[PDB]
């Protein structure tokens, strides 16, 4: 067994860090006071779980991870939120006054102060693990927190845990629940420092959330609780290979391995489905062919963009609850005789098919209603450059005019920071074209 | 209030829509880089299609169709005849074509050579046309050695296609012509077919023992204006409509345009446009296509119809601009903004 | 606890003031003395950013309250919420400023400047974290002019990293006390535009045509202004004051507000502006329309004769917040033309639970628009039109100035109104 | 369509289905960066104390 570290960096981080591991309590058996009746191995084990929970003398599970905020109010949930007895003051970190949606704020300015406690509070982690794979980092993009201070944390740790793997789950900023005007320049500057030191990503767009939202949840209006039950359902499919028995994606080195072949283009599409209302009275349960040709439905997709107008460089399939492999060849047959997928002539054409049977679990009084079987697909797909250049294009029509240019260079930050990221994108932007189009 | 931006200066079919689209005082034209838009009116070549369809509360439609180029392009149409199985090698409609790419640069030199061999043995005729997309360049010829060569000569993608050498001669004049289809691809993806075609006719007597001078083997319509001597005698601008030739079949053929030329041609519109639907719809995108096509037809002397290529960026006769463009307006932007007959089109049912 | 420090100087500076703190304690349920008695957790959760909290559950506004003469604060001190504020944080002089911005600034002001400075330095150091300023004066006087911009250059020397905010009334002709009112507003904007974060514009001009036109008072009074200017300070300030997403803080607030320093001077407008047909519910459509109507907005600038560089808007009450982002969709696609095309997605919208009193839902507007180089436009013709012939300057040369000064002003207003230029075309 | 590397057990299985085959700044250089930062802050601020002087 070997121990996975979670990370999460200002509100957007911590918000869905909380649901998931709300989620993994509800998955795991784990109730709010840390008790697990099911480990019969008190205060000790190496059990699949035991990856992402250590335990205490009292048979206390406890999560491996850490909680970063310059501002203390979003944190304060989790010291008196439902799963408070979960952690304990070492975990959660709060500053005094945030980044006020400035990247330099939070890498230079405030993230000078205070990366070396943040560290220190890792590493307190770290010396709990005998055999540490690596992080899971959760932010935001748009933040001064999320894209400052998470660039820097990045930085520090590949210096300070170099042969360790560092996994982004990152909120690619829209318009529809944004808060700020300057987040395109701050997705870009935190996407080029860290781009070297993240071994893969999965960004979640918050407008394809948040439609699907109300698509298929039939809320008008979404929150962002409804957002985060619905991303931490996501990210839960991803780490359970990590979380339970199994052979694929058994550790983060495989995840690299399976769905990143070439280093900087290390963002896989993550497409879900099925999601059904739970206020739905009547529902129809679909098969096995039905939720694996929904992963080829831009609709059900993280980030919306067109897979039919890329290529694929790795496919895997996830599935929870009741599958077999003999239903999943067959659905993939179908698919391929119907839709468009095209790989890169220097990778095999196949899928690699993780099964886990316990069906997606669903936290009471929650939106999404009890499936018998859900699948989520990462296909790394350059179709996904669409969302680099929808965001370099919004860059472009601000920086151009310098606008809002002073805020950064007044916390310290060169304005040729700005250009150095943007060509740094433009080489990302060039490298996907390479290995998509003729 | 809608909202459209115009990204092509240069197509006088857009310029009539957006001419129209004013007309209705329910229409605003903002600058061609302004996101808030509802309908975009784009350039032919990089549209970024990426960028449509993120802007909170806008509905966005676009006079393209991602993915067509597939169709629109001489090797891209070869290639997409030959591996869809809807299509197949076996194509009967479409000239055995075959995709050469010159010796300074997969490639179809040795399989054309096989057809082309097989055929000069076998006493049959064998007349080739060597073409490409970056022409105003076409080169025919029945020796292999000089196409190839011709093909070298040059840096782009090409395609040796079968040269019909049994075209329909109109009477009087003994002329060569090719036929012109405008069909609307509208957001559902319904397929309307204009009722109006064009004929473009050459005014020159069809010569079959000279293809050097391709005055009267090219029906193009600038080729006519410019290299031809009776441009204009038989009709107007080297242009039949649909009227005067059903006319000529009828007192020549004792037959009618629907039956000897239309059945086939929207078989053939039919074929193209469902076997890339799957590639290009946009049923469940976050955003909307639609777009005009232009198809070429050649007939033979045997009332069978071919089709020569389509084009995705086409003109229209100037005697038809004005109801094709409104029919644009009614079936693909109303449809999706509507505003506050005898339908012009065909629907070809799917 | 993100504390604000609140200043008030000179006579319009004050009555504005007196009457926000009046306005905002009925929304968070303060009464005059300070007690508390609302009905809802949500006015207590981020009350402590204006008022600190005394022995005995008692809120004390944190506001300082400045002149140079006693009159209008005895005037507060006896008034409704008189007896809430703090009694050592009225600071005040005896002798005046005569409507002379060199008093303010130089003289008169010199002399009492400290001992603001220290109730200042006395409230900030109990402050868990501040976050910057906020003051309230006009710029035709003396004492908030002249003084309330010398407290500002001495605030960001000994507070350089705070958010400094004004809510500055811009004089006017037709709203007149003295003629040298273009005099100290043109001294007061250079103030501005160097040493505060954020100035909304208040023209009294506006003030009054609202009043006229559209309340149907035939005869407005300096109070009856005063009401409009209160119920647009309790809007602009809901984003703080209460639980919210956008806009929480001051320096959040500017990050989204100023894309160049010096261009942070908005445009504030307010909706319902009803005449007494005052119990009819207003619809989302109808606020929003009304909303972005130029006789809605408080600075006296068309903003169809410029462009907006970002648009920052507040509703409040019990509405669809789905139909609110639809009308406020509606509006930026159905005028495109007024905002500039590359400051993407500059037009942000907050929604806040708790109404203002006695109506059902309203919205605030805080524009930061190109248009307002008309504001200035007028105030540096105006300038011109006595400088020129030097008159009445001898009220300022008698205090220490010389024309120098008077002629640098005039050249830095005259720059800001071509930085604004620039941007219009843009 | 071939199905390789089958492994099952008690809580799911996991395979590999083939349709066709194919055809850093060390901690001293961040410190710099830091401190340069903070140099800039520090420059710009005593400029505008300096401006306040005069
Ligand atoms: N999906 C989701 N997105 C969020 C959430 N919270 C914030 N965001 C998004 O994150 C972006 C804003 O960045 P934040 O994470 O809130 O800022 P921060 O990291 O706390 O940094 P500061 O500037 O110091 O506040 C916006 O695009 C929000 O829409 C959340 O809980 N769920
Ligand atoms: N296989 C074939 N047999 C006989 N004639 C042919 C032919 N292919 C093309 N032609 C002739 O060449 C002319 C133009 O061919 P083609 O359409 O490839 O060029 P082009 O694309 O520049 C004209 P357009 O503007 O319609 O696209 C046609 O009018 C037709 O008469
Ligand atoms: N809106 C409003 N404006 C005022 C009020 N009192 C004065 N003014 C304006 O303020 C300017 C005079 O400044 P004033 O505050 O009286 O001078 P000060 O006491 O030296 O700061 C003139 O332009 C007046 O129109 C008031 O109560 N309300
Ligand atoms: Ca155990
Ligand atoms: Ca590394
Ligand atoms: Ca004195
Ligand atoms: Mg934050
Ligand atoms: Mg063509
Ligand atoms: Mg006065």
């Amino acid at each position: 067994m070997r121990e996975c570290i979670s990370i999460h960096v200002g509100q957007a981080g911590v918000q869905i860090g909380n649901a998931c591991w709300e989620l993994y309590c509800l998955e795991h058996g784990i109730q709010p006071d840390g008790q697990m009746p099911s480990d019969k191995t008190i205060g000790g084990g190496d059990d699949s779980f035991n990856t992402f929970f250590s335990e205490t003398g009292a048979g206390k599970h406890v999560p491996r991870a850490v909680f970063v905020d310059l501002e203390p109010t979003v944190i304060d949930e989790v010291r008196t939120g439902t799963y408070r007895q979960l952690f304990h003051p070492e975990q959660l970190i709060t500053g005094k006054e945030d980044a006020a949606n400035n990247y330099a704020r939070g890498h230079y300015t405030i993230g000078k102060e205070i990366i070396d406690l943040v560290l220190d509070r890792i590493r307190k982690l770290a010396d709990q693990c005998t055999g540490l794979q690596g992080f899971l980092v959760f932010h935001s993009f748009g933040g001064g927190t999320g894209s400052g201070f998470t660039s820097l944390l990045m930085e520090r740790l590949s210096v300070d845990y170099g042969k360790k793997s560092k996994l982004e789950f990152s909120i690619y900023p829209a318009p529809q629940v944004s808060t700020a005007v300057v987040e395109p320049y701050n997705s870009i500057l935190t996407t080029h420092t860290t781009l070297e030191h993240s071994d893969c990503a999965f960004m979640v767009d918050n407008e394809a959330i948040y439609d699907i939202c109300r698509r298929n949840l039939d809320i008008e209006r979404p929150t962002y609780t409804n957002l985060n039950r619905l991303i931490s359902q996501i990210v839960s499919s991803i780490t359970a290979s990590l979380r339970f028995d199994g052979a694929l994606n058994v550790d983060l080195t495989e995840f690299q391995t399976n769905l990143v072949p070439y280093p900087r283009i290390h963002f896989p599409l993550a497409t879900y489905a099925p999601v059904i209302s739970a206020e739905k009275a009547y529902h129809e349960q679909l098969s096995v062919a039905e939720i694996t040709n929904a992963c080829f439905e831009p609709a059900n997709q993280m980030v919306k963009c067109d897979p039919r107008h890329g290529k694929y460089m790795a496919c895997c399939l996830l599935y929870r609850g009741d599958v077999v492999p003999k239903d999943v060849n067959a659905a993939i047959a179908t698919i391929k005789t119907k839709r468009s997928i095209q790989f890169v002539d220097w990778c095999p054409t196949g899928f690699k098919v993780g099964i886990n049977y316990q069906p997606p679990t669903v936290v009471p009084g929650g939106d999404l209603a009890k499936v018998q079987r859900a699948v989520c697909m990462l296909s790394n797909t350059t179709a996904i450059a669409e969302a680099w250049a929808r965001l370099d294009h919004k860059f472009d029509l601000m920086y151009a005019k310098r606008a809002f240019v002073h805020w950064y260079v007044g916390e310290g930050m060169e304005e040729g920071e700005f250009s150095e990221a943007r060509e740094d994108m433009a080489a990302l932007e060039k490298d996907y074209e390479e290995v998509g189009v003729d | 209030m809608y909202t459209f931006v115009v990204r092509d200066e240069n197509s006088s079919v857009y310029a009539e829509v957006s001419r129209l689209l004013l007309a209705t005082g329910q229409w605003k034209r903002l600058r061609k880089d302004n996101p808030r838009f509802n309908l975009m009116l784009g350039e032919r070549n990089r549209l970024p299609f990426g960028r449509l369809g993120h802007e909170p509360g806008l509905v966005q439609l676009v006079n393209y169709y991602r993915g067509a180029d597939k169709l629109c392009r001489k090797a891209s149409l070869v290639k997409l005849i030959k591996t869809s199985p809807e299509l197949s090698e076996s194509c009967t409609w479409f000239p055995e074509s075959y995709v050469i790419y010159p010796t300074n640069l997969t490639d179809e030199r040795e399989v054309f050579l096989a057809a082309y061999n097989r055929r000069r043995e076998g006493r049959e005729g064998n007349v080739w046309i060597a073409k490409s997309s970056a022409g105003a360049g076409i080169l025919i010829s029945s020796e292999a050695s000089e196409l190839l060569d011709f093909i070298d000569e040059q840096g782009q993608v090409h395609v040796i296609q079968k040269y019909l050498e049994k075209p329909l001669l109109l009477e009087p004049g003994h002329r060569k012509f090719d036929i012109r289809s405008w069909v609307l691809v509208d957001h559902l993806y319904n397929i309307y077919l204009y009722r109006e075609g064009v004929l473009r006719t050459s005014s020159e007597p069809y010569n079959s023992a000279n293809f050097q001078d391709k005055t009267c083997h090219l029906t193009n319509h600038c080729i006519q204006k410019e290299y031809s001597k009776n441009y204009g005698r038989y009709e107007e601008g080297n242009e039949m409509f649909f009227e005067e030739f059903n006319q000529y079949l009828m007192d020549a053929l004792n037959t009618t345009l629907e039956n000897s030329i239309l059945l086939q041609i929207k078989h053939i519109i039919r074929s193209c446009l469902m076997c890339i639907e799957p590639a290009i719809s946009t049923k469940h995108l976050h955003y909307q296509s639609f777009q005009l096509f232009g198809f070429d037809f050649m007939v033979d002397e045997e009332l069978k119809v071919w089709l020569i290529e389509v084009n995705g960026a086409p003109a229209c006769a100037q005697k038809l601009y004005a109801e094709l463009c409104q029919g644009i307006v009614d079936v693909a932007i109303s449809s999706v903004f509507p505003l506050a007959p005898t339908s012009i089109f065909i629907k070809l049912h799917h | 606890m993100r504390e604000i420090v609140h200043i008030q100087a000179g006579q319009c500076g004050n009555q504005i003031g007196a009457k926000f703190w009046e306005v905002i304690s009925d929304e968070h349920g303060i009464d005059p003395t300070g007690s508390y008695h609302g009905d809802s957790d949500l006015q207590l959760e981020r009350i402590n950013v204006y008022y600190n909290e005394a022995t005995g559950n008692k809120y004390v506004p944190r506001a300082i309250l400045v002149d140079l003469e006693p009159g209008t604060m005895d005037s507060v001190r006896s008034g409704p919420f008189g007896q809430i504020f703090r009694p050592d944080n009225f600071v005040f002089g005896q002798s005046g400023a005569g409507n002379n911005w060199a008093k303010g600034h130089y003289t008169e002001g010199a002399e009492l400047v400290d001992s603001v400075l220290d109730v200042v330095r006395k409230e900030s150091e109990s402050c868990d974290c501040l976050q910057g300023f906020q003051l309230t004066h006009s710029l035709g006087g003396g004492t908030g002019s002249g003084m309330g911009t010398l407290l500002i250059s001495k605030i960001r020397e000994e507070y350089p990293d705070r958010i400094m905010n004004t809510f500055s009334v811009m004089p006017s002709p037709k709203v007149s006390d003295t003629v040298v009112e273009p005099y100290n507003a043109t001294l007061s904007v250079h103030q501005l535009v160097e040493n505060t974060d954020e100035t909304y514009c208040i023209d009294n001009e506006a003030l009054y045509d609202i009043c006229f036109r559209t309340l149907k008072l035939t005869t407005p009074t300096y109070g009856d202004l005063n009401h409009l200017v209160s119920a647009t300070m309790s809007g602009v300030t809901t984003c703080l004051r209460f639980p919210g997403q956008l806009n929480a803080d001051l320096r959040k607030l500017a990050v989204n507000m100023v894309p160049f320093p010096r261009l942070h001077f908005f445009m504030p407008g307010f909706a319902p502006l009803t005449s007494r047909q005052q119990y009819r519910a207003l619809t989302v459509p109808e606020l929003t329309q009304q909303m972005f109507d130029s006789k809605n907005m408080m600075a006296a600038c068309d903003p169809r004769h410029g462009r907006y560089l970002t648009v920052a808007a507040i509703f409040r009450g019990r509405m669809s917040m789905k139909e609110v982002d639809e009308q406020m969709l509606n509006v930026q696609n159905k005028n495109s033309s007024y905002f500039v095309e590359w400051i993407p997605n500059n037009v942000k919208t907050a929604v806040c639970d708790i109404p203002p009193r006695g109506l059902k839902m309203s919205a605030t507007f805080i524009g930061n628009s190109t248009a307002i180089q008309e504001l200035f436009k007028r105030i540096s013709e105006q300038f011109t039109a006595m400088f020129r012939r030097k008159a009445f300057l001898h009220w300022y040369t008698g205090e220490g100035m010389d024309e120098m000064e008077f002629t640098e002003a005039e050249s830095n207003m005259n720059d800001l109104v071509s930085e604004y230029q620039q941007y219009q075309d843009a | 369509m071939e199905v390789i590397e089958l492994n099952k057990c008690t809580s799911g299985q996991s395979f590999e289905v083939i349709l066709k085959p194919p055809s850093d700044p060390s901690l001293e250089e961040i410190q710099k960066k830091l401190e340069a930062a903070e140099e800039r802050r520090k420059y710009q601020e005593a400029e505008l104390l300096k401006h306040l002087a005069e």
